[PDB]
DNA sequence: GGCGGCGCCCGAACAGGGACTG
DNA sequence: GTCCCTGTTCGGGCGCCG
């Protein structure tokens, strides 16, 4: 029917008019079906016939439904839309089945004709006229921007006094979808349930038994909920012989849907297969990195599969792993390999990095999504020892913190790889490093004076100031001993070796990661430029040559 | 009987999303409004408000009651507005929460929807609930302004008795100060207290803290390089800084680890240079119309630097917030805490909070900030990268 | 072929900030 | 001012849900 509750009013945004755009050309097999739904809805009051009183019009159609013997009707509402007042959205996330309880009884309802049983705005329905015959809208239309919150509130505001007057039941309302869970023996559970299936009845809203789950496993937001174990619908993955864009989308986006059950799952080489492209039908060679990641992931997705559900009288354990470049698995769990769920992290931030700055962002992450899953911090199980941290968060310039957390010792363990001396090496030799390039002719030098008199200056071309500074450091670390002390005036190289990167974009920085990892000692200083400070002022006027 | 507010003369209202909240701040949310709606001071609203800024809960001191906060630092900066030089002389200061009487004032109906918010739902159980204030909020601009009138009207008689008595309103509390002995200070506040039902800081130990310089009996080129690049930075500063008999001792391609004599040249010019750091900045006005900015430093082991400017290296304050050194030692509440001292001080000095430029990654801190948080305000803020360099030149010895 | 939510990943646009030219 | 480097934001694809 259509329900009693008050209509959400609504206005166009200010100065605009509704739309007039004409009618698309369809088939026979919409307009058949269009016109079946639609003199059904005329006579139910849904929708009424308009005259030429409104000056308005928007194109409809219709396509099949999850069930492929029904149609859904849909109107081409973007005109509306960009004419339409702005909403804030009410749906705030997508609720996630490790959130849920273990329950005795489970109900799932499907609101039977969940928008057409809404009512709209009297002074807003002018604007949502069609034609296949001229109707306009009196309750939401499908392909209308305010639909879904509209929606969303006024089951809210329904379901508001029967959450009230009964605290020890559970629903999960999404959007048409009701998920009902209780502790209740199952009688009892089923009288509650014709108590709610009612309720929506006064306030308009039917619940079909066609789409009534009675029984497990419930069919539920994508996954198959079992009394005490969940799963994930089947997931297909394509087996194309060529490969293009819109391709490796739906590749990698259904391996970032598995990746929240299934362990282990990378993405970062078949993602990688999209640097600077062009469109979704340019076809692409997979790399031979990107090859074997796939069979992985395969290999992975053919493995029966499980979560549990969530218990709050016990701890939430989340332990991460390091898998290569840049690349992280996790699982939340309360009980040794009963996984609540499992998730990834292969965010790159930075064009230069540590392992240890990629794990406090992936702690930070994993903990949002505790927050927003269970409403708590969980305790974490990472790949890094203690003294590791301490170091790094003594030696480290930014605030960094990283909530309750216990060693795991399952390698890769996460691991600085070098540290920079706090005080200049006795003995050791020192390198005053510098470099300059020409603007207009790109050409550079780089080049470093010792205290014991050595001398080198190497000419670079299609080089920057900043490069230039970053090979005159690399020169340094490649002719020095085992220790060694380098002055230098750039605050940028400076800051990206105080850093600690183990990892970066650049090749220059990465082949001074690898010199600056084989040193026993190494301190680093820094000497304000154009300043006349020996010996940087050698070295200044050795490598200006332009 | 309410006022008129206008906005911003093209600008809408707060469109913030709603973060991610603890399964404790949303049930103390819900509690207290289900009990802000029963009295009419807040109402259940739907998505045709096109506006929301962001709501959490803080657990006050020594207290199992929860606060809820409301995050209203961009409809304040979008609310167009409509300070005694003696309070920061004052020996003592008591911070007093006068919020609530807010409360007792209607709010303009066609400002209301700029107000709303979102309770969250934990594992998106529902939609987000959204309310909106019938009343006068804590936490916005206006809400001490209108009610300044009637809060007027209130210290009338309590001024009138304690002329030497400055109280001072900040959005949602009363700064109280005056120079009487702890205990009378005290009874004095707890006169104000019940005069207001009838309806913790010394600003003297406040020092500026200057730059100070190695002393040395001996001087290696790597000291003086530290040195010299130290006072170069300086002299963007102090434009009176020399370094050219300093600078002249490392002449040559020396070892850093090479011990070199102060010259009695050099040891002059750097005994200037330590004068010279201690007389104040030349050419340093406070500007009401421009901002206050509060860069901070992350110096190791519960110690934090803070400069507080408008311009750049004309420092109106710089100070340290110092902390216990611990074995389980949390940044983020340090530096939590800091900027609630360095708001505070703002506040107390100039009348107006300072944006921060925070030495952290976004993410941390929009994670656990809220954790630490005590203060009814919220400064403005940004995240940057602080240089190696600038922690240098304000550490301590 | 329409809509809203969330997720991921990419590149385009842009905003500081350091260093430079005559 | 210019050039270079780097971090943030946002919109465009696709994935999942209804
Ligand atoms: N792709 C989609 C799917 C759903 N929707 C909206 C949001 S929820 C609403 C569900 O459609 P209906 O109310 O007609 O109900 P159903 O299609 O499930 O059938 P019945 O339950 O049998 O009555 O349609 C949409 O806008 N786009
Ligand atoms: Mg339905
Ligand atoms: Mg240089």
């Amino acid at each position: 029917p259509i329900s009693p509750i008050e209509t959400v009013p609504v206005k166009l945004k200010p100065g605009m008019d509704g739309p007039k755009v004409k009618q698309w050309p369809l088939t026979e097999e919409k307009i058949k079906a269009l016109v079946e739904i639609c003199t059904e809805m005329e006579k139910e009051g849904k929708i009424s016939k308009i005259g030429p009183e409104n000056p308005y019009n928007t194109p409809v159609f219709a396509i099949k439904k999850k069930d492929s013997t029904k149609w859904r009707k849909l109107v081409d509402f973007r005109e509306l839309n960009k004419r339409t007042q702005d909403f804030w959205e009410v749906q705030l996330g997508i609720p996630h089945p490790a959130g849920l309880k273990k329950k005795k009884s489970v109900t799932v309802l499907d609101v039977g004709d969940a928008y057409f049983s809404v009512p709209l705005d009297e002074d807003f329905r002018k604007y949502t006229a069609f034609t296949i015959i001229r109707y306009q809208y009196n309750v939401l239309p499908q392909g209308w921007k305010g639909s879904p919150a509209i929606f969303q509130s006024s089951m809210t505001k329904i379901l508001e006094p029967f959450r009230k007057q009964n605290p020890d039941i559970v629903i999960y309302q999404y959007m048409d979808d009701l998920y009902v869970g209780s502790d209740l023996e199952i009688g009892q559970h089923r009288t509650k349930i014709e108590e709610l299936r009612q309720h929506l009845l006064r306030w308009g809203l039917t619940t079909p038994d066609k789409k009534h789950q009675k029984e497990p496993p419930f069919l539920w937001m994508g996954y198959e909920l079992h009394p005490d174990k969940w799963t994930v619908q089947p997931i297909v993955l394509p087996e194309k012989d060529s490969w293009t864009v819109n391709d490796i989308c739906k590749l990698v986006g259904k391996l970032n849907w598995a990746s929240q059950i299934y362990p282990g799952i990378k993405v970062r080489q078949l993602s990688k297969l999209l640097r600077g492209t062009k469109a979704l039908t340019e076809v692409i060679p997979l790399t031979e990195e990107a090859e074997l990641e796939l069979a992985e992931n395969r290999e992975i997705l053919k493995e029966p599969v499980h979560g549990v559900y969530y218990d709050p009288s016990k701890d939430l354990i989340a332990e991460i792993q390091k898998q290569g470049q840049g690349q992280w698995t996790y699982q939340i769990y309360q009980e040794p390999f009963k996984n609540l769920k499992t998730g990834k992290y292969a965010r790159m931030r930075g064009a230069h990095t540590n392992d240890v700055k990629q794990l406090t962002e992936a702690v930070q992450k994993i903990t949002t999504e505790s927050i927003v899953i269970w409403g708590k911090t969980p305790k974490f199980k990472l790949p890094i020892q203690k003294e590791t941290w301490e170091t790094w968060w003594t030696e480290y310039w930014q605030a960094t913190w990283i909530p309750e957390w216990e060693f795991v010792n399952t390698p890769p363990l996460v691991k600085l790889w070098y540290q920079l001396e706090k005080e200049p090496i006795v003995g050791a030799e020192t390198f005053y490093v510098d470099g300059a390039a020409n603007r207009e002719t790109k050409l550079g030098k780089a080049g470093y004076v010792t205290n014991r008199g050595r001398q080198k200056v190497v000419t670079l071309t299609d080089t920057t100031n900043q490069k230039t500074e970053l090979q005159a450091i690399y020169l340094a670390l490649q002719d020095s001993g085992l220790e060694v002390n380098i002055v230098t005036d750039s605050q940028y190289a400076l800051g990206i070796i105080q850093a600690q990167p183990d990892q970066s974009e650049s090749e220059l920085v990465n082949q001074i990661i690898e010199q600056l990892i084989k040193k026993e000692k190494v301190y680093l200083a820094w000497v304000p430029a154009h300043k006349g400070i020996g010996g940087n002022e050698q070295v200044d006027k050795l490598v200006s040559a332009g | 009987e309410t006022v008129p507010v206008k906005l911003k003369p093209g600008m809408d209202g707060p469109k913030v999303k709603q973060w991610p909240l603890t399964e404790e701040k949303i049930k103390a949310l819900v509690e207290i409004c289900t009990e802000m709606e029963k009295e009419g001071k807040i109402s259940k609203i739907g998505p045709e408000n096109p506006y929301n800024t962001p709501v959490f809960a803080i657990k006050k001191k020594d207290s199992t009651k929860w606060r809820k906060l409301v995050d209203f630092r961009e409809l304040n900066k979008r609310t167009q507005d409509f300070h005694p030089a003696g309070l920061k002389k004052k020996k003592s200061v008591t911070v007093l929460d006068v919020g609530d009487a807010y409360f007792s004032v209607p709010l303009d109906e066609d400002f209301r929807k700029y107000t709303a918010f979102t309770i969250p739902s934990i594992n998106n159980e529902t939609p987000g609930i959204r309310y909106q204030y019938n009343v006068l909020p804590q936490g916005w601009k206006g809400s001490p302004a209108i009610f300044q009138s009637s809060m007027t009207k209130i210290l009338e008689p309590f001024r009138k008795q304690n002329p030497d008595i400055v109280i001072y309103q900040y959005m949602d509390d009363l700064y109280v100060g005056s120079d009487l002995e702890i205990g009378q200070h005290r009874t004095k506040i707890e006169e104000l207290r019940q005069h207001l039902l009838r309806w913790e800081l010394h600003p003297d130990k406040w020092t500026v803290q200057p730059i100070v310089l190695p002393e040395k009996d001996s001087w290696t080129v790597n000291d003086i390089q530290k040195l010299v690049g130290k006072l170069n930075w300086a002299s963007q500063i102090y434009p009176g800084i020399k370094v050219r008999q300093l600078s002249k001792l490392l002449r040559g391609t020396k070892a850093l680890t090479e011990v070199i004599p102060l010259t009695e040249e050099a040891e002059l010019e750097l005994a200037e240079n330590r004068e010279i750091l201690k007389e104040p900045v030349h050419g340093v006005y406070y500007d009401p119309s421009k901002d206050l900015i509060a860069e901070i430093q992350k110096q190791g082991q519960g110690q934090w630097t803070y400069q507080i400017y408008q311009e750049p290296f004309k420092n109106l304050k710089t100070g340290k917030y110092a902390r216990m050194r611990g074995a389980h030692t949390n940044d983020v509440k340090q530096l939590t805490e800091a900027v609630q001292k360095i708001t505070t001080e703002s506040i107390v000095i100039w009348g107006k909070t300072p944006k921060f430029k925070l030495p952290i990654q976004k993410e941390t801190w929009e994670t656990w900030w809220t954790e630490y948080w005590q203060a009814t305000w919220i400064p403005e803020w940004e995240f940057v990268n602080t240089p190696p360099l600038v922690k240098l030149w304000y550490q301590l010895e």
